[PDB]
């Protein structure tokens, strides 16, 4: 006989696992979906079945009930409404003290811990709780557990993360942040950023200088100087990217309308003027 | 369902998915904020005959056996992303869904 | 575009797509009515360092180097179907689009 | 520097081909999309750029124009509207005498041969003409080119195919077609089918027998006998497939929930049923 990884919805056996096997050998393990066909045939019959006829016929599933089914950890075998064995997610929600909503690492709020654990089992193996309560915008009143502290991403979503605060302390690893502050290394910039709770941004490698235009700043490594007229400081930006589409128009800090944020960036790089999105959509 | 899962103390010779945790700190990558580690998994096992094959093309190469054609390899047939929080080139805090980080399924291609 | 193409007149060592014509009659497969032949192509070449890689998972496995990891294989990263006219098990004349018959692109996975 | 397979649409370099290269070395061939970055950096840097920053920055394409571009056969380099080199499909349509529509192997009608050759180049590399004129339904007045002959598939589409004519003689399974004819091999059944122009179908493995009911017929391989009262012959059918719709009228002049429901009723009763027309019988 032949041993197969599954029975498809057409009732046929699919994915050849082993040949020249008895049903007992094929079905000896606890794997739910393993299935068996009795007839020993040649390759080209097998090939014709798998590729041109929807799978092998007379497919006999090893497990018609939950007996001897091993769903593994966090799962349990249950007969469904059509009386077929299924490995469903059944995590242990027993010893969980918090019964309120939680914020998952995926930035989605779950009704409770048990729900997150069930989503962890079904679809997201990496899913964990980063903090209790709903996921929030801004770090205001986000009290992070343990040694973790709050930061926001590019869309102001709050995360509880563990900043690493042990940088190897050192040459010309100096960086000038957009805050006009000089940092000894990227690590320190990163940890200062992590501690501030929001992006500071790299203006240019080297010490910060009191530049009065982009003429005072030399950009290294294919970058161009862009001047921020709102704070009177410059930054070195790549300006290499192209704009592809179903673009969404934006309103920029120069109070002009662009086809897309990308179109805005190009006008910024061309003119040497730093432009940032004021709000989404065209300038009304 | 379409794939086979094994662990280290499995005696499965065929193409199979094994567990593997990748630790970003143990690589030293401070530019990754979260997660610090994750289950990446990997593929390992034999690919003989027509076993664990998804596409008919594999079988056809085996027959033709052209020059420089290696046998089928045990390789990912399904991949998943993970969500990551990290520093970009500008050292901005960026959240992003990163494709091709997790192996969901292994097969012979 | 995302893949590299080679012919017999290539001294290319990296993972690459080569031409390969499959003749169904020369296999004896009379149950295929049409086409009698088609260009299947195949993948062949080395997968060292980070070359010809699409997904980050590959690089992470190379670093971890777990037990039973053979390294990246040169494998199809994109497949195309072909249309076929053939006899099914009932010996009925069937037209069908058959997935995974043509390799469009090769890469290191 | 680094050599890359392409510049992405965001303008950055993707898919590392070679490292420690000059632009001249990287761009020495005729490959259209090959691109180069000047900076030599370590692995973890290349990785950060490729995976987390859209690809390698300062990506310089080897080919800014169509100059020295080798598109290969059937293609030619043309500058697009954004003045970027693209290999477009340009097959040779000059020495083609047929200027009417053609029927492709994909069973789709193309406006002309040249259109088919362009569809061949852009999306279906195996696409060929099976016969001149529009693709047709039924083999009526389908004159297939050369020695090729006409057959229809499951939805009555006409194809011009080369049947297999030289079957290898069997050392000797004989097959019994639904036509009540005994065939020396599957190859022979297929070739009778191909020449007939439509499916005959396998009744059962082995010699045809003059059965008077399904009791005379031994079905092999999990199959069950279904009796066809219209021709007085039996058939071995799998009756294994599951059915998940179509309402139909069966050859017993009864209404079924579906062809699927009809087949199951057929397998249950041991009586062959076929779709007479869609919809209720009343």
């Amino acid at each position: 006989g032949n041993c197969w990884l599954r029975q498809a919805k057409n009732g046929r056996c699919q994915v050849l696992y082993k040949t020249e096997l008895s049903k007992e050998e094929c079905c000896s393990t606890g794997r739910l979906s393993t299935s068996w066909t009795e007839e020993d045939v040649n390759d080209n019959t097998l090939f014709k079945w798998m590729i041109f006829n929807g799978g092998a016929p007379n497919c006999i599933p090893c497990k018609e009930t939950c007996e001897n089914v091993d769903c593994g950890p966090g799962k349990k075998c249950r007969m469904n409404k059509k009386n077929k064995p299924r490995c469903v997610c059944a995590p242990d929600c027993s010893n969980i003290t918090w019964k309120g909503p939680v914020c998952g690492l995926d930035g989605k709020t779950y009704r409770n811990e048990c729900a997150l654990l069930k989503a962890r089992c079904k679809e997201q193996p990496e899913l964990e709780v980063q903090y209790q309560g709903r996921c929030k915008k801004t770090c205001r009143d986000v009290f992070c557990p343990g040694s973790s502290t709050c930061v926001v991403d590019q869309t102001n979503n709050a995360y509880c993360v563990t900043c690493n605060r042990i940088c190897p302390e050192p040459s010309e690893q100096y960086l000038c942040g957009n805050d006009g502050v000089t940092y000894s290394s990227a690590c320190h910039l990163r940890k200062a950023t992590c501690l501030l709770g929001r992006s500071i941004g790299l203006a240019y490698e080297g010490k910060c200088i009191k530049a009065k235009s982009c003429e005072d700043i030399q950009c290294t490594g294919g970058k161009k100087c862009l001047w921020d007229f709102k704070v009177g400081r410059g930054r070195c930006s790549l300006c290499d990217e192209l704009c592809p589409k179903s673009d969404e128009p934006v309103c920029a800090s120069d109070n002009a309308t662009y086809a897309s944020e990308c179109a805005m960036k190009e006008a910024a790089c061309s003119s040497g003027v730093l432009l940032e999105v004021k709000h989404s959509g065209s300038c009304n | 369902n379409l794939g086979l899962d094994c662990d280290e103390h499995s005696s499965e010779s065929r193409c199979c998915r094994y567990p593997l945790t990748v630790d970003f700190e143990a690589f030293g990558w401070d530019w990754i904020i979260a997660p610090k580690r994750y289950k990446a998994n990997y593929c390992s096992g034999q690919c003989e005959y027509m076993f664990m094959q998804k596409y008919p093309h594999t079988h056809l190469v085996q027959q033709a056996n052209p020059r420089g054609s290696a046998g089928p390899c045990c390789t990912p047939t399904k991949m998943s992303p993970i969500n990551m929080l990290y520093f970009n080139d500008k050292q901005q805090i960026i959240y992003g869904k990163i494709p091709g980080m997790v192996v969901d399924r292994c097969g012979c291609s």
